[PDB]
């Protein structure tokens, strides 16, 4: 097989990149907001279905190195091929050039990965959009990037992708400030919970929060924790 | 010539969606039901055969149930030919893991590997999917008993109670009302049987139309006895629960 | 060039795979064959057919030998049967008489041939072989066994079955005619009697081909002076033996 | 004129006395029939070429 | 589309329309004229600028110090063919220690188009080349079509308004054959030859591109204030 | 959408046009390009790009369409910028290859010609080069540069595989509006700060926000200082001194 | 032949000879055993002249292609371990390789790496590779203090090579000094080793054994 | 059993000047003790005021003349008649040498020409790969005869002003195109009598900004 | 659809593609092959398109080996590929068996190549008819090869536009001479029926090329008839048609 699954369109596009963006629209919603000394990725999980084992099943936030997290929206099945490439590149960087990867280098790699499956024959793009966030090593600047299935990469101050992202994005213009992040880690978490409660709704059990602090500390806050943070927002509102 | 007659079935729809995956999911509710129910002391796997005839030999048949290794067995529902292949791919993967680390595979790892295999066929190469759904019952020490379903797209989620195949919606409603977090294996056997008695696609529900298998902690010294039952041991526990 | 590597079998919008739905119809447009499984043996019997009556029929085989304990018989297409019998044998030698240095069990042989059908269902440049095979054989540890491999690539063990165009009627006849112990002597009379309800044709040994996986024959051994091995458990029945049984129906 | 059909050639001859009228004459010059070649043919130019 | 959109097919007529389509590459092409006498070849190509801030894109490629080719048609196609001619030209210099035979190289070219017109997913090239050179048998002018026809002519054109040049060459045919030893005249005859093939596009001192090859003068491309001597 | 296209089933198929349709579509993706303006003088070349703000929450000072090939050649991308992620690496490789083999600064024209040879390699397998692409690139470059052999040169590289040397060219969406003004205001008697201010004049007209250094970026290639990306503090000064002289009217 | 480098306060002094022999015959006496890996890395040439020279040109090719892509200058530890993975390949395809890549960056400081022909890569503050590395060591380690000043340090690069030159058969030719700073290397020219002899003979009082 | 390296002898000699450069060589070809030919150029012009000579094993030495002049072609083509400089040319030769090192060339290669200042320029290659600029450099089998005499006369190595006895160093005198003709002749006179693989003929090629001139002198017949 | 390609079949025994290839050959110029006692004599009508051409400087008879003449009509470029292929195949046989290829052997080879181009989706059957022969040591033979991959022995064959005029006149020549005629005498016969085959093609002007391979004139090599011998043929024919 060497026949195209990418047929050029007279519109100034490729159909399959437009189809791949819709597929991303229909995916679960991710928020990213970076503090002054943290990153915070909040993601919706549909836990609406009952008798779900949640212990054994991976969160929709995957660590790809000891200080770079990747969250995603769109085709869940497809995403895992990207996560396996990216973990592999992370070691290769240590092998041949030494030190851990930079968030930028890894983001670029991801960018070239999704890009490839557009331009090559025999393959269709991936309809998966990533939020790549993290720290560079020896550094303490949070750097929050977004890559999208067009194979276009971006830096962002805060971003959201997924379902009904627009509703959260308008909220984020108005409650997060370009000039000032919220400075405590805790307030940043609650700003993102407060944002999540627009579309997600339906109790606080469909909210999951991963917080990363520099020096390679990725911890994910449990349901119990969230429960306390949500109730606060609830009372104050 | 060839490009003219090319199907192109691995392109996205306007919805971003993959028609052949859905078509695969449509056709597995035309195959029999396979259910997993996780007890706290073991896992019951209960499958209803999609064939039956009095001239059938359905006694050497293990046509839904397969051992991948002595600790992780599967329930298969769908097109059996495609499924057979993955079953020996899986054996090859288990033994590989065992060659290199000299330690049995955890359930987490083998379910991720099969799923990536599926992912490849829908992702490119112009092929049609492998239309199979597996219910993995397995034991590992690291996370205990773990129960799993995977679908032809190649995506997995863990479950405490699941149903696949015919009447998925139906079996799910029932399971939610008659589940309790911790059960004995017997109570589970009972429940496994009971759900299939209300969902059976023929009125009658019989032992020779049940394949039924467990993994039990009734092996002493913290080991797990994989048991695929003989249909004459199925016959007694079906009279026990009072169905027949 | 070539660019046929895309699947030519695809899911249908209504579900089920169109190409295997087409192939199965074809099996019921063919000749008729049946197999009865006895306690102490297995029988398969089928009709021999040719274009013209002036054609031979001894130079044609629809009961074919895989191993000295395992024969196959088909219903479906002649050309498509011929190639798969050869491939059945080739894989039986390369993956089991080289690695265990003996012949495979019936269940194990079934499964191998089911993979070959399977890649005729998957991938480009193939369409399914349009046959249904019976694989009756004997191995020592599970005794007598009868299988059916279908166009789709699954297998089924049966206790008695038929395939071909006269199939729906034939399994109904054999439902009342099956018994819990049937002897091989008795079974031979049964299969003939069923295929007589299914065949109009002039009924001799020369048109009805009979093969048994009965019991071992130390005379088809080809050597003597080894008591350790025993001969073929398969034994193809030529015209003379069937002629006595014609008269005993 | 190369490969001009008789209807196009009728259409140069007419088109010359349009040009004549616009300059404002009463006699039709030999330099007008040449400019009716360009103004009326059958095709508007050799299109846009970006590498042809 | 009945039989029109596929280079492998036929065609109840017995043509195919894909070849005819490629012959429109010539038609939308810019005029170029080649004429040879017997001591000198000359290609006169009418370059084309995109706009005023822009330069002109050359239309004559030095293939060798005795061979040159000029395109008419698509610019990417031309760049594929020019590389190839050069590789087979250096092969003959290396292996047989020999200037490349002009007549032979026309058949190498032919078979390269032919194999993209045999197999599906190929294309017919949309460039027709005029290849002049001077070897051991004297001056030569090869005419290459998309079909893959190679013809040797005394003087020819391809391009838009090729007809108007070709009727000029029928007059002045008997003139140019008989001027020999005076390369200057044959150039003047080529300036005039392409004047006839203008759409009032004029000839400037960076639009007109002359290249010659002689008995004693290697392949050279003139442009600049070199051309103005002929203009 | 759904505009008549007779042929377009092959990725190279003809077409009563006399030229391929797919190449034409590639050029119609540069009219959706974020506008890149470039004024080439004999004292230097200025590459200006509108960074393009999409959101107030997007950091628009981190994203830029100035891309360095090497110190003596700069380049600007407009169109579908994912396609330029692959080519710009290739071009940087190329330059370096030349410095390895010849230890010399590569000609601007030569370098331009190399990504064109890359640009033409769409296909299902044909010609001397093995096709590895299957759809044409939908991106155009403005390779600027400085060599000490032919001076300042500025090229417009096409997805077609064609290169036209310009003396100033703007591409992008506001291309049509830009090139009316270039035609009158350009000349060869310019000086570097009168050109620089010309980039910001024309940037002002194709601006979809307003002009400030939080959505516009200037960059130069100078003979004795090389390729230099102008920072935002410096960029600001010039934008204000335009605004001083436009208020002298 | 001798190539030595020692880190000090100011950066690194590299000091190398310029005689490259073939047989007992002396080929050239004007060879530069400094290879500009870029302006901010200096590579030594020791072991086979062909092998060592070439691959460090191409290491400079990858240096510029680390540099564009990261928009950040190649680190000393990244270059070294590139070059190291390459020579492990041809480890017993019969090639040689003894370089010290010597560099100073703003976020890692001065760092020498000694990359071998077996793919051994050893960090360290002093290395000496060559057929006169035994003669070089002794004098270099006696006259060492880590805290040193630039003038003094420059003098040490000469004095150790000199000693090496005097007894070693293939050492001599000319010496060259470079002083690596963070900003780059600055080149300090060419001193003939035999005219250097008579100067330090006077100044120190050395080389009593040489008659006259 | 096969061994594909012999010797074919010959001797080459490169001298850089102040607006000239001289690359000479002999025209004797031998294999062992039999004279193949008295006349056989080894010093070929290759265009753009580069003269090359690859001396040692003849076949090898013709192999890299082949590929070098092939590169002259492809450079001018895909750079549209760009003049290839001494600096540029050097580095190309080195790539061809090195890439075969598991079947290497077994020659001593030298180029010479002018540089961009309008002074002589001479680079010399070792067998496997790498190279270094020189100002005098012989190569070949009579290399070690011509070389110490020419450093004694170009660079005046270990000579002093007279009557000072090692106090003052003799200053380096300028080099005329006429004077460097003489050195080559005198040297190759000494080469002949004391070394048995230089003879018949001497061919000096003098290269300037003005052009390439050939000049032929006889040597001894043996 | 089933009327479009080569791998298709249709229930009329037609395979419409291949039949369409004859229609290509039918646009060609007349080419004849006169089988004589001593060898074979080809001639081709070569259209003079314009007075701008350089004359007698295009050969439509190309040699394969040194003893098998080859002349083809249909698509001129397409034919040049088929001849190149039969020059490879001749050269492979010359090496492997160290003799010049027999003509029934040359027949097998070419025959196979065009047959090949009707069994794949991704190829087109070539639309050319060849006429090839010479002298080998089993004697002179002649073959005409259809685009369908059909061929037969032939005492005279033709193809082209003016295959209508040519065929009737070849009947005339086997009834003139049913005991055959000489290869020398046959030069004048090839001129005569090529000239008559330009009364289906009289919108242009043409040049006659004649070549022969006969044992008794050329020592069994494929040579061209040239100089004064060639103009005697031109005159002969020219006076009959006037």
């Amino acid at each position: 097989y060497d026949r195209a699954l990418s047929i050029f369109s007279p519109d100034g596009h490729i159909f399959q990149v437009e189809y791949a963006l819709e597929a991303v629209k229909r995916g679960t919603c991710a928020v990213g907001v970076k503090g002054k000394n943290c990153v915070v990725l909040g993601c919706e999980r549909r836990s609406t279905l009952k008798l779900q084992d949640t212990r054994i099943t991976p969160s929709k936030v995957s660590k790809i190195d000891s200080h770079v997290v990747l969250s995603f929206s769109g085709l869940n099945a497809d995403s895992r091929i990207l996560i396996e490439k990216a973990r592999v590149e992370a070691q290769s960087h240590r092998l041949t050039l030494e030190d851990p990867v930079t968030v930028e280098y890894l983001t670029r790699y991801v960018a070239g990965v999704q890009q490839r499956y557009t331009q090559s024959g025999g393959v269709r793009p991936f309809g998966v959009s990533t939020l790549i966030a993290g720290f560079d090593p020896r550094d303490d600047e949070p750097k929050l990037y977004q890559t999208e299935p067009s194979g276009i990469y971006s830096s962002w101050s805060a971003q959201t992708i997924g379902r009904n992202s627009k509703t959260v994005r308008e909220f984020l213009e108005k409650n997060y400030d370009r000039k000032e992040p919220p400075a405590t880690v805790e307030e940043c978490v609650k700003l993102t919970v407060r944002s999540l409660l627009e579309v997600v709704q339906t109790g606080a059990k469909n909210i999951e929060i991963t917080v990363v602090k520099p020096d390679s500390d990725i911890v994910a806050l449990s349901s119990e924790e969230i429960n306390q943070y949500v109730t606060q927002i609830e009372q104050e509102k | 010539g060839s490009r003219r007659y090319d199907s192109r079935t691995t392109i996205f729809s306007p919805e971003g969606r993959l028609y052949q995956v859905e078509y695969a999911l449509e056709s597995i509710s035309h195959a029999g039901t396979a259910i997993g129910i996780m007890a706290s002391d073991g896992i019951v796997l209960a499958a209803e055969r999609k064939v039956t005839s009095t001239l059938l030999e359905q006694d050497t048949s293990t046509e839904k149930l397969y051992k991948l290794n002595d600790k992780i067995a599967v329930a298969v529902a769908g097109l059996t030919a495609d499924a057979e292949i993955l079953i020996n791919t899986a054996r090859i993967h288990a033994q590989n893991y065992l060659k290199t680390y000299n330690e049995d595979i955890p359930v987490e790892i083998l379910v991720r590997r099969l799923s990536d295999i599926k992912q490849g066929y829908t992702q490119h190469g112009g092929l049609r999917p492998f239309g199979v759904s597996f219910i993995y019952a397995g034991y590992d020490d690291r996370y205990g008993y773990q129960l799993y379903t995977s679908n032809p797209s190649g995506n997995y989620t863990g479950w405490k109670a699941i149903s696949v195949g015919a009447n998925t919606s139906a079996a799910q409603t029932l399971l939610q009302m008659d589940y309790k977090d911790d059960m004995k294996v017997d109570d589970a056997i009972e429940l496994a049987l009971k759900t299939l008695s209300k969902t059976t696609d023929s009125s009658a529900l019989t032992y020779d139309r049940l394949e039924f298998a467990t993994i039990r902690k009734g092996a002493n010294d913290g080991e797990v006895y994989q048991k695929i039952f003989k249909p004459q041991e199925i016959k007694d526990i079906l009279v026990k629960t009072g169905i027949t | 060039t070539d660019r046929y590597s895309f699947s030519l079998t695809t899911f249908s919008p209504s579900g089920k795979l169109g190409q295997i739905d087409y192939a199965l119809t074809a099996v019921k447009q063919g000749v008729t064959s049946l197999g009865i499984k006895a306690t102490n043996g297995v029988v398969i019997a089928t009709e021999k057919k040719s274009s013209s009556p002036l054609a031979m029929s001894e130079t044609l085989s629809k009961v074919s030998l895989l191993t000295p304990d395992i024969g196959a018989v088909y219903s479906g297409m002649g050309p498509d049967y011929r190639v798969l019998v050869d491939k059945s044998r080739k894989v039986a030698h390369t993956s089991y008489k080289r690695i265990y240095g003996e012949y495979p069990p019936t269940k194990l042989l079934v499964s191998e041939v089911a993979k070959i059908m399977q890649e005729a269902t998957q991938s480009g440049g193939v369409r399914p072989f349009g046959v249904s095979l019976l694989i009756a054989g004997h191995d020592e540890f599970n005794g007598f066994s009868l299988y059916q491999v279908d166009p789709s690539g699954s297998y089924f063990p049966w206790k008695a079955t038929a395939i071909g165009k006269g199939s729906v009627a034939a399994k109904t006849f054999l439902e009342k005619r099956w018994n819990d112990e049937l002897e091989l002597e008795d079974a031979i009379h049964i299969a003939l009697l069923t295929l007589k309800e299914s065949v109009e044709g002039e009924f001799n040994g020369d048109t009805i081909e009979l093969a048994i996986i009965g019991d071992e024959n130390p005379d088809l051994l080809g050597y003597t002076g080894i008591p350790t091995d025993k001969g073929p458990r398969f034994r193809k029945l030529t015209s003379q033996e069937i002629n006595d049984r014609l008269e005993a129906l | 004129t190369d490969e001009f059909n008789g209807a196009q050639l009728k259409a140069v001859t007419v088109e010359a006395g349009m040009i004549a009228l616009r300059n404002g004459q009463s006699s039709v010059k030999h330099e007008d029939f040449v400019e009716g070649i360009s103004e009326v043919q059958a095709r508007k130019s050799k299109s846009v070429s970006f590498y042809a | 589309n009945n039989y029109d959109g596929d280079t492998v097919t036929f065609s109840p007529t017995g043509r195919l329309f894909q070849v005819e389509y490629a012959l429109e590459a010539i038609k939308q092409g810019s005029v170029t004229v080649g004429l040879r006498s017997n001591t000198h070849a000359v290609l006169v190509a009418l370059k084309r600028n995109a706009d005023e801030l822009s330069s002109y894109q050359k239309k004559i490629i030095k293939c060798d110090e005795h061979m040159g080719l000029s395109l008419a048609g698509l610019a990417p196609d031309a760049r594929v063919l020019s590389n190839y001619l050069r590789q087979q030209c250096n092969y003959s210099s290396l292996v047989f220690n020999r200037k490349l035979a002009v007549e032979r190289a026309g058949h190498l070219l032919c078979d390269k188009a032919q194999k993209n017109t045999q197999s599906y997913g190929g294309r017919p090239y949309g460039v027709g080349l005029l290849i002049i050179g001077y070897d051991k048998s004297g001056a030569h002018l090869l005419e290459f079509q998309p079909s893959g026809n190679v013809t040797e002519l005394y003087g020819t054109a391809i391009g838009a308004r090729s007809q108007g040049a070709k009727t000029y060459l029928e007059r002045t045919l008997d003139t140019f054959i008989k001027i020999d030893g005076n390369p200057d005249e044959l150039i003047k005859a080529g300036v005039e030859a392409i004047s006839q093939s203008l759409r009032d596009e004029s000839l400037t001192v960076d639009n007109l591109s002359i290249a010659i090859v002689g008995k004693d003068t290697p392949f050279t491309i003139y442009d600049g204030e070199a051309v103005a001597k002929y203009i | 959408f759904l505009t008549r296209s007779e042929y377009d089933r092959g990725v190279s198929t003809f077409s009563p046009e006399g030229r391929l349709f797919q190449v034409e579509y590639s050029l119609e993706a540069i009219k959706l390009g974020s506008t890149a303006i470039g004024i080439a003088t004999k004292e230097g070349v200025v590459l200006g790009v509108e960074k393009r703000a999409t959101s107030p929450l997007l950091e628009s000072d981190s994203i830029e369409k100035i891309v360095e090939i090497d110190r003596h050649i700069g380049c600007a991308m407009s169109g579908l910028t994912a396609d330029a992620r692959s080519m710009i690496e290739h071009a940087r490789t190329a330059a370096v290859t030349h410095n390895l083999y010849y230890d010399e600064d590569i000609n601007v024209e030569s370098l331009t010609q190399s990504v064109c040879d890359l640009a033409l390699r769409f296909g299902e397998g044909a010609s001397g080069e093995e096709r590895l692409m299957s759809r044409p690139f939908g991106v155009a470059l403005l390779i600027a540069g400085h060599d000490a052999d032919d001076g300042y040169q500025l090229f417009h590289a096409e997805p077609s595989g064609t290169f036209y040397r310009y003396n100033a060219k703007a591409i992008g969406s506001g291309s049509e509006g830009a090139q009316a003004e270039l035609l009158n205001e350009w000349h060869s008697s310019l000086t570097l700060k009168e050109a620089e201010l010309l980039v910001l004049k024309i940037l002002k007209q194709v601006m979809e926000e307003k002009l400030d250094e939080n959505n516009a970026q200037l960059s130069c290639i100078t003979k004795q200082d090389g390729f230099k990306i102008y920072d935002n503090e410096k960029t600001a000064e010039l934008i204000k001194e335009l605004k001083e002289k436009e208020a002298a009217e | 032949t001798t190539t030595l480098a020692f880190r000090f306060q100011g950066g690194i002094i590299v000091a190398v000879d310029s005689r490259a022999t073939a047989g007992n015959w002396v080929a050239s006496q004007t060879v530069k055993k400094v290879i500009e890996i870029n302006p901010f890395l200096l590579g030594t040439m020791a072991g086979g002249a062909a092998d060592c020279q070439f691959w460090e040109t191409w290491l400079g090719s990858q240096c510029r292609l680390h540099e564009l892509r990261e928009k950040e200058r190649i680190s000393v530890a990244a270059a070294s371990k590139i070059l190291s993975n390459l020579v492990y390949q041809y480890k017993g395809a019969g090639l040689s390789m003894g370089t010290m890549i010597c560099g100073y960056t703003r976020k890692e400081g001065p760092t020498i790496y000694y990359v071998d022909s077996d793919g051994t890569r050893l960090k360290g503050d002093i290395f000496c590779v060559g057929s006169g590395q035994t003669f070089a060591y002794g004098v270099l380690d006696s006259n060492y203090k880590w805290d040193l000043s630039v003038e003094d340090a420059l003098y040490l690069g000469k004095r150790s090579i000199l000693a090496a030159a005097h007894r070693d058969a293939y050492s001599g030719g000319s010496v060259n000094l470079y002083h690596v700073t963070e900003d780059g290397w600055i080149y300090h020219g060419n001193h003939d080793v035999g005219e250097l002899f008579w100067k330090v003979k006077e100044e120190e009082g050395s080389f009593n054994n040489v008659i006259g | 059993q096969f061994n594909p390296y012999g010797d074919n002898g010959g001797t080459i000699l490169g001298i850089a000047g102040e607006d000239f450069a001289v690359l000479a060589g002999d025209t004797r070809n031998i294999t062992d003790y039999s004279i193949n030919s008295r006349y056989e150029p080894k010093v070929f012009d290759c265009g753009d005021n580069i003269v090359m000579s690859a001396n040692g094993f003849a076949a090898d030495g013709d192999a890299l003349v082949k590929r070098f002049k092939n590169s002259v072609k492809w450079y001018h083509f895909d750079h549209n008649d760009k003049k290839l400089s001494i600096n540029s040319a050097a580095r190309n030769i080195q790539h061809l040498l090195y890439g075969k090192r598991f079947f290497p060339y077994y020659v001593h290669t030298i180029i010479a020409g002018l540089d961009e200042d309008g002074k002589g320029a001479v680079y010399s290659f070792d067998p496997v790969g790498s190279y270094e600029r020189e100002q005098c450099r012989a190569g070949g089998a009579a290399a070690s005869l011509i070389m110490p005499f020419l450093d004694n006369q170009v660079n005046f190595k270990n000579q002093y002003e007279p009557g000072t006895n090692g106090k003052v160093k003799k200053p380096l005198k300028y080099l005329s195109v006429e004077e460097v003709i003489k050195l080559v002749r005198d040297s190759f006179t000494s080469a002949t009598e004391r070394h048995i693989q230089v003879g018949d003929g001497l061919e000096i090629l003098i290269v300037t900004k003005d052009g390439v001139r050939k000049e032929f002198y006889e040597l001894k017949r043996d | 659809g089933y009327d479009l390609s080569n791998s298709v079949f249709s229930p009329d025994g037609r395979n419409f593609q291949v039949e369409y290839a004859v229609k290509a050959v039918e646009n060609g110029t007349t080419s004849i092959g006169i089988k004589c006692n001593d060898g074979v004599v080809f001639a081709v009508e070569k259209l003079i398109t314009s007075k701008l051409l350089v004359p007698q400087k295009n050969v439509k008879i190309q040699v394969v080996d040194r003893h098998i003449g080859c002349v083809y009509s249909g698509l001129i470029p397409d034919g040049r590929h088929l001849v190149n292929r039969g020059r490879e195949e001749a050269a492979s046989f010359k090496k492997l068996y160290k003799t010049p290829i027999p003509i029934p052997a040359f027949a097998d080879r070419l025959g196979q190549y065009v047959q090949a181009h009707t069994l794949y989706n991704s190829v087109r059957p070539f639309g050319v008819s060849t006429i090839f022969g010479g002298v080998d040591k089993n004697g002179a033979h002649l073959y005409m090869l259809e685009p369908s991959g059909s061929y037969w022995g032939y005492k005279g064959a033709a193809t082209g536009k003016g295959r209508q005029s040519a065929k009737a006149e070849l009947e005339k020549l086997v009834d003139h001479h049913p005991e055959g005629l000489s290869a020398r005498e046959a030069v004048k016969q090839a001129a005569k029926i090529i000239y008559l085959a330009h009364e289906d093609n009289k919108e242009k002007d043409f040049e006659l090329e004649i070549s022969w391979c006969s044992l008794s004139e050329t020592n069994g090599l494929h040579k061209f008839v040239k100089g004064d011998l060639l103009q005697e043929a031109i005159d002969f024919a020219q006076k009959e048609i006037n």
